[PDB]
């Protein structure tokens, strides 16, 4: 089939290349679509439904089937949209336009906006396939030991503003993957705080975490159990942690 | 335009240079100052090679190419229809890719996430430049930066490797390569495992990271787990194209002859040479 | 002399392996060079002693 | 001590049997390279 | 400040066995190593492993292949261990000669390659129906399967559908390090150049695209694993702010943006599409196409 | 004799599945072998055997 | 006389699928085999035949 | 005795089918082997 | 005693019908090359 | 002698699956090098011997 | 002391189940090796 | 005279594997140089001295 | 002491056979090496 | 003098392992570069020196 | 310091290491003259 051209100099490697395009196009058609099942319908600054929502249409909804008598996901759907929604914001319009930032009107790292937001998912674990809770502290977690590497246990945490706030007390793993999740700490107020571990860097004599400052522990979101942790706590710990390497810069040293 | 959930994140700083101003998002795109920029240098480079393919007389978009200057012309900036167009599009290709770069660290920091992005964009970055700024420097003349064509740079690739016989026989290359192969290797297998998890069988529940794993090591032995996988795509693909600028660093700077006899010193080395029998012998 | 100790630092374990390893590795190396040289290679001087 | 945790008897008695077979293997040894001397020698 | 890229601490405790869901636990090991070098940067545990039929065929198969490989090694190098680490990689199991054509071939080394590519092909395709078992009895959709489909599509092409439709085992690859280095340069210059081949670029530009993608997701990963990203299976069903921002940051930068389920179909495609338009691009070369510059100089991407 | 109790210590079904993959794989080699002989090649064999 | 007992050891849902695709490789093998050989390809030899 | 949870008589119907299958095909297999013999032999 | 947990009657029997097959195996196999090196010795 | 215990160190699956791998594969290794040389070829030399 | 765990009497069967085969495989090997020295010697 | 120490230094199995492989693959390599020479090798000796 | 954990008693016996062994494999080692001396002498 | 101290800020057991791997690469390279030069090659001076 | 237990065990540790070192470097020398008289370099 060598110079058997069907018309033209059309022959199967011009066929091929043809086909490649139209199944390519298709495959970037179906890829966004599946790419619309978060986020979607878009919204305005107002937080009404907009004139225009895309060139793809949003795809039929899809169930997840999900472990452990949780459910089931429907996705797009209107249920996981209103779940996984804030209200009551503490932001104020910067602008009348379009496109322009909206202000936190107090401390954005207690309001949860912008890099200190968080997401209203279930208050509830995340399990392994057992049933069993995923993220333990490792008193509970029957076996864990540090095999390797520096035991943070015992050092005092170094802040932003490199004043000491605490003692790390326990470890908390996960537990079918074998890793450190979030260490807690003992804080000098009486208190108990979780940090990611993520968000902290061990040194042989102290952990400094240079996200937050003295002055933020102290307000970190508690988990109503002292065992476990649930998706949204995490959530709103990780999200306070992370919103100080923006509202705790004037206060970071060194 | 926003998502249902942006409104939240839509907040002022993470800016480097301005504050107030250039804060603002054009649609979905955040615009600062290097998104200025970098709309500035890509517009103009954009515009600058439709030009000089007009001035050339060519519109098909596969047989456009913007040629550096000779190899005679050195290090000099050469007449606009020799090379100083592909000189002034060079420029500007560094400019928007570093704007572009400085961009994401911008939208990094304002979303509260790691500056890994930006990182392991640095490291095309940093190709590009070894192949269009340091390695004709070091050889001492533009004429040996590749083209900007679709179907020219190929050219360029060709007579390049050619020129050291097979550029196979590169042991850099032979690293990139490998790291290249087994980048998309692992992506296909991460996707897969992720996919099957999350869509599984016909009427049976959702997976979790237990199944993951537990498929993996039934399969091979070993699962290196969710943080694992992507540490080491993330610095597969790293260290590919750190291979792919040493082997070209390196190529008509330290090295001059076929590649092919690099790997002699292994053959000719002094307690085998002679032995009779096999390839070398 | 008082070098008994040195075992009361070191893992006989890991030092009989690694010892091992290397007189192993050292008199492969000594063959080798000996044989490297069409003398002191006991087979070609064989060959060319009896005849064969 | 606290490296490997062990006394002067025990150290002792391994240094002993160490040493026995050292000295094992390099009389072997020496025994070779005076076979070997005499076939080819090399000074 | 902490980057993710090593782990600081490692913990452990008693092995993960595994999950019973379908699987024979008799054809499954008992035996774990934990190696902490690996947990620095993934997961220590090595093993459990499943032994059942199809893998058994592979590894019986392919060790095969590796010691019919090796043992021409040994005799074309006149059994001597100096010459065999001297040329290791100049050593060759050729393909046979094109005097044969298609039949049996009718000499040591060429029939010497047709029976390791038999044990090639009785491994692979073990290893293929290993993979879909695999997945079936814990329940998993075949993904892997379909992915790994497309690298066998390659390596056919290669080895054993266009040596039969241009009519010579001698097209097909030998078995050596430089020796298909060699047949690589060869089969550019032998049509064209290769380049000129369109679904050679499309290959590159896909094989390109996966280590694009996967710089791009992996630092998104490592980005937002301080808000929990890694665990992907419940950011999709149960989204959390780290899919929200890691979306938000490429919308942003770039306009678009995917899910923490889609943007592992991009993923899995990219991968596929490497190989899937390889084999359609070597397939086409000598078949349907002699000269790949002269195709592009008709076709509209050469200068005439 | 006791070789009866070599399943006490082995599953019939690994030791089946194994044993068929080997045998099978012999004999597909040893056929190829045969047939790479201009001689032994039943084929040609016949064919020249009944002038074709 | 009692291998029926081979059901007893394997499950038929798989050997049967793995028997057939055997089969079929296996055929298709030693239709290859024959085709590859002028005397055995029987499209040629019954062109040869009726003259065309 | 069962790995795979089959009985006796299971098993028996079980082969007592694949063996009137596997005899049907060897028949057909058998009757083709004669023809392309009586056809074009090879031995 | 067993690894396997098998009896040594269910061994016994197992091995019977194991030794059967092996010889039916072996039987054809004698026949087939008596009748080769009839067609064409290679010793 | 009390070789026996040998079977009270180490098991005895593992060892017979090593052992026949082993076996076989030095059983090839030594029939190939056989072959290898135009002498001790049986099937050349039985080719040469009945004249064909 | 018995890393396996398994006693006297049991290995010692095992030994001798596992020699005879031994001495079975050996004295094939022997039959083969004499003919084939006596149809081609090689020392 | 104290050697039946070591082994409460050294576990037998892992001894015993090692010893194994490092023999078989010492005497393989040996066989190998001896083959690899004209003289030495036993089998061109042997085609020799029987003039086949 | 023991890092493997074994008693003396267990040690001795072990060595002794191990030295049957070794001594065995000596010893056939021994033989060929003078019979290949006498076949074809290297030194 | 007070070089006594030393091993208390060093590990004794990394600095021993360190300087055995240094010294015998160091004796290792100066035999070969002596063995490089060909007047202070013991072999070929002891080849020279007698007949061989 | 950083071992913890060296203060006075050092002593002990650094003597033998003398009398090791002392060996070896006895012997070395012995063969370095020897080479020397055999064959000079200098
Ligand atoms: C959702 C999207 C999905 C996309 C993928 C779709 C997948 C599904 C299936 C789609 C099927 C599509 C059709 C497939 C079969 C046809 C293949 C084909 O087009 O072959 C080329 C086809 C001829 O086939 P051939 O056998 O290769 O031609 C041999 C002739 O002898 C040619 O020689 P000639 O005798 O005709 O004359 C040659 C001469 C004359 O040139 C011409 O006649 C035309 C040359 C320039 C054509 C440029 C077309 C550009 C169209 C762009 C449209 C806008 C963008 C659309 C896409 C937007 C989104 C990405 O050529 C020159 O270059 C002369 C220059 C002036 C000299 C003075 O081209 C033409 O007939 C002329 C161009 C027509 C437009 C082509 C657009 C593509
Ligand atoms: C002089 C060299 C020629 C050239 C000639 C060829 C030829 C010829 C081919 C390509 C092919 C490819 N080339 Mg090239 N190539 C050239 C120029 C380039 C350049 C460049 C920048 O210059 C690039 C980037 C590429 C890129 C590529 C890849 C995109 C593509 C192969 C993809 C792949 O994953 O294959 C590797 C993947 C496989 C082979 C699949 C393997 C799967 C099997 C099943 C593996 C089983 C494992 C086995 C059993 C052993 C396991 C061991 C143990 C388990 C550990 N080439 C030049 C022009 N190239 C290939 C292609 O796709 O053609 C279009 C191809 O055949
Ligand atoms: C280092 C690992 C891999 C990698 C990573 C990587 N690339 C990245 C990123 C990362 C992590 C981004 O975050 C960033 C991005 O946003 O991607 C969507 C990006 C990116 N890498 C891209 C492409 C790309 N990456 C490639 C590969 C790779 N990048 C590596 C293999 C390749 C090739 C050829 O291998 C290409 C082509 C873009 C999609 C994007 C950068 C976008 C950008 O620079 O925007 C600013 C500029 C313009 C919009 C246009 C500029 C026009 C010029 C002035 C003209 C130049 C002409 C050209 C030289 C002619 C060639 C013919
Ligand atoms: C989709 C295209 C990409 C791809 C994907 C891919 N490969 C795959 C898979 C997938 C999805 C598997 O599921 C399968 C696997 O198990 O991976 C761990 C595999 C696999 N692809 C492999 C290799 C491989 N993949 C490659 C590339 C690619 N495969 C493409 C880039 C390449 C090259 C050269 O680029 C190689 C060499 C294996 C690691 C594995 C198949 C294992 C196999 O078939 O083994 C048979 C043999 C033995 C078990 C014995 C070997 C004996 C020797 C001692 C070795
Ligand atoms: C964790 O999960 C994840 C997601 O989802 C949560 C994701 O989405 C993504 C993102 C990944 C995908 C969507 C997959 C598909 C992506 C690719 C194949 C990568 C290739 C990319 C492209 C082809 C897109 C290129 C687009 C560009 C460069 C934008 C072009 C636009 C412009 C030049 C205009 C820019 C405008 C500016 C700067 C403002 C204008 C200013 C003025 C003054 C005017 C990833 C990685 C991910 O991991
Ligand atoms: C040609 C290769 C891609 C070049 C870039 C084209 C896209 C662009 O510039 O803007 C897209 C623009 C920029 O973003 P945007 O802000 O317009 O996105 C809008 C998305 N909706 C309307 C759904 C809300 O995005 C789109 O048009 C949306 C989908 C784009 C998907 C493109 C994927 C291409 C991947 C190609 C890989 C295979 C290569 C072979
Ligand atoms: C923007 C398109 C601009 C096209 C300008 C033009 O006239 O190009 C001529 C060329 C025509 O090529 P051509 O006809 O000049 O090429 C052959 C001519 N000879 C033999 C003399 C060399 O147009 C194109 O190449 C169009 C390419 C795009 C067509 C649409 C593709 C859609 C699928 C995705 C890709
Ligand atoms: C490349 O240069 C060349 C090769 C040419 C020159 C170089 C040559 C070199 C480097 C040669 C080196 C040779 C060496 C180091 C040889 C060493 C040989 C040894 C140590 C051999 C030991 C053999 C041991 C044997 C055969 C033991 C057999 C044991 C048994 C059968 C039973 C043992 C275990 C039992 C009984 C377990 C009982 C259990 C209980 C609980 C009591
Ligand atoms: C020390 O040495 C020992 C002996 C101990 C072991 C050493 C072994 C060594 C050194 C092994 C080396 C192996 C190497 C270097 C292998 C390299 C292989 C490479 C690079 C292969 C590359 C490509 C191969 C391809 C694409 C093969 C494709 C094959 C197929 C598709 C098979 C198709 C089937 C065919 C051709 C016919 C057979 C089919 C039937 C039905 C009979
Ligand atoms: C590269 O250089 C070449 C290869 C050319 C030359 C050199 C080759 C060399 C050095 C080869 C050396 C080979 C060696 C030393 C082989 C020596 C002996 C071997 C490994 C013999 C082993 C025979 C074992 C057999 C046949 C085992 C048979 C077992 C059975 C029949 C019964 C299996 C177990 C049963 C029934 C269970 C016992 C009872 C209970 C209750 C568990
Ligand atoms: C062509 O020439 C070019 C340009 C290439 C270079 C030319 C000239 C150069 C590079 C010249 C360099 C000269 C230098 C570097 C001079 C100094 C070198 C030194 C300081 C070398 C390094 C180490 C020396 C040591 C360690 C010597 C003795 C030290 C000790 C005994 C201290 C050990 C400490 C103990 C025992 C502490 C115990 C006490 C307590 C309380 C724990
Ligand atoms: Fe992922």
């Amino acid at each position: 089939m060598v110079g058997v051209n069907f018309f033209g100099d059309f022959d199967l490697a011009s066929l091929a290349i043809w086909s490649f395009w139209g199944f390519l196009a298709f495959l970037i058609y179906y890829l966004q679509t599946e790419n619309m099942r978060e986020g979607y319908p878009l919204e305005m600054e107002d937080g009404s439904v907009a004139p225009n929502q895309g060139l793809f249409p949003v795809p039929k909804p899809k169930t997840f089937k999900l472990p452990n008598g949780r459910g089931e996901i429907v996705m797009p759907s209107a249920e996981n949209e209103a779940a996984h929604r804030r209200n009551d914001l503490a932001l104020a319009r910067t602008s009348v336009s379009e496109g322009f930032p909206h202000a936190p009107t107090g401390n954005a790292l207690v309001d949860g906006v912008g890099p200190a937001s968080w997401v209203p998912r279930r208050d509830e674990p995340e399990l392994d396939a057992h049933g069993h809770n995923k993220i333990m502290p490792m008193a509970l977690a029957k076996g864990f030991n540090v095999t390797a590497g520096r035991d943070p246990r015992g050092l005092p945490v170094q802040a932003a503003d490199l004043e000491v706030v605490g003692r790390v007390s326990e470890l908390w793993v996960d537990v079918p993957e074998q890793m450190v999740r979030y260490l807690e700490i003992d804080l000098n107020s009486g208190k108990k705080r979780l940090v990611p571990m993520t968000l902290a860097k061990i040194w042989a004599d102290r952990v400094r975490v240079n996200a937050i400052a003295s002055d933020s522990f102290e307000n970190i979101p508690a988990t109503r159990s002292a065992s476990e942790v649930t998706k949204l706590e995490e959530d709103k710990i990780s999200g306070y942690v992370a919103g100080g390497w923006l509202y705790d810069a004037d206060k970071r040293k060194r | 335009a926003l998502l249902s959930f942006e409104r939240k994140y839509r907040v002022p700083g993470g800016t480097l240079v301005g504050g107030n101003l250039f804060d603002f998002w054009v649609g979905p795109f955040y615009v600062g100052f290097f998104g200025v920029t970098t709309f500035f240098f890509a517009a103009l480079g954009t515009l600058l090679i439709l030009y000089g393919t007009a001035m050339e007389g060519v519109w098909n978009p596969q047989l456009i190419s913007i040629e550096p200057p000779s190899v005679e012309n050195g290090l000099a900036f050469a007449p606009l229809a020799e090379g100083g167009l592909w000189q002034l599009i060079t420029i500007c290709a560094l400019g928007a890719f570093i704007s572009w770069a400085l961009r994401e660290v911008e939208i990094c920091r304002k979303l509260g996430i790691g500056l890994h992005i930006p990182f392991a964009f640095s490291f095309a970055i940093l190709a590009y430049a070894v192949l269009v700024v340091f390695r004709p420097l070091l050889m001492g003349s533009w004429g040996y930066a590749f083209p900007y064509g679709i179907w020219t740079h190929l050219d360029w690739v060709s007579n390049t490797g050619y020129t050291y016989g097979n550029f196979h026989y590169n042991p850099a290359h032979m690293l990139g390569i490998s790291f290249f192969f087994t980048t998309a290797l692992a992506l296909a297998l991460h996707g897969a495992l992720v996919l099957s998890a999350a869509n599984p069988e016909k009427g049976q529940e959702m997976k979790t990271a237990d199944h993951e794993d537990t498929f993996f090591r039934d399969l091979v032995g070993y699962s290196i787990g969710t943080l694992g996988i992507h540490r080491l795509g993330l610095l597969l693909a790293l260290m590919a194209v750190f291979w792919s600028a040493v082997c070209m660093i390196i190529t008509g700077t330290i090295w001059f002859d076929q590649w092919s006899n690099w790997w002699y010193w292994w053959v000719e080395l002094p307690w085998w040479v002679d032995i009779p029998g096999g390839v070398n012998g | 002399s008082k070098f008994y100790k040195i075992w009361q630092v070191f893992d006989p374990r890991r030092v009989f392996v690694a010892q091992g390893v290397f007189l192993f590795l050292l008199a492969v190396m000594i063959h080798l060079i000996l044989l490297s040289k069409p003398d002191y290679n006991w087979l070609d001087v064989g060959t060319a002693k009896y005849g064969r | 001590l606290s490296f490997t945790g062990l006394s002067d008897e025990q150290a002792q008695e391994l240094h002993s049997v160490y040493m026995s077979g050292l000295w094992l293997f390099v009389t072997i040894a020496v025994i070779a390279h005076i076979a070997v001397y005499i076939w080819r020698p090399w000074l | 400040e902490y980057q993710n890229i090593f782990t600081q601490v490692q913990v452990g405790g008693a092995p993960e066995m595994g999950l019973v869901e379908g699987v024979d636990l008799s054809n499954r090991t008992k035996g774990t190593t934990n190696w902490t070098l690996l947990g620095w940067f993934g997961n220590a545990q090595i093993g459990p492993i499943y032994l059942g039929g199809w893998g058994t065929v592979s590894l019986i198969s392919g060790v095969l292949w590796f010691m019919t490989i090796g043992a021409w090694f040994w005799y074309e190098a006149g059994f001597n261990p100096a010459v065999f680490m001297r040329d290791l990689f100049y050593l060759s199991l050729d393909a046979p000669d094109a005097k044969y054509g298609l039949g049996v071939p009718r000499d040591a080394e060429g029939i010497m390659w047709f029976i390791a590519s038999f044990f090639m092909f009785v491994a692979v395709w073990s290893w293929w129906i290993r993979t879909y078992t695999r997945a079936a009895a814990l329940g998993m959709g075949k993904h892997t399967a379909w992915a790994f489909l497309s690298a066998i599509w390659l390596w056919m092409v290669l080895g054993f559908i266009r040596p039969i439709l241009m009519g010579s085992w001698s097209e097909a690859v030998p078995y050596g390090i430089f020796t298909h280095l060699d047949w690589t340069n060869n089969f550019s210059l032998t049509y064209g150049n290769l380049f000129y081949n369109p679904f050679h670029g499309l290959s590159i530009a896909f094989l390109y695209g996966s280590a694009l993608l996967f710089a791009m997701h992996g630092a998104t990963i490592l980005a937002v694993s301080r808000f929990g990203g890694d665990r992907e299976l419940e950011q999709i069903v149960d989204r959390g702010t780290a899919a929200e921002r890691a979306a938000l940051f490429w919308r942003w930068t770039m306009g678009f943006n995917a899910t923490m389920e889609g943007i592992h179909r991009w993923a899995w495609w990219f991968g596929v599409l490497v190989t899937l338009t390889g084999g359609i691009g070597i397939l086409l070369s000598g078949t349907v196409v002699d000269n790949w510059y002269v195709w592009a100089q008709v076709h509209g991407y050469a200068p005439v």
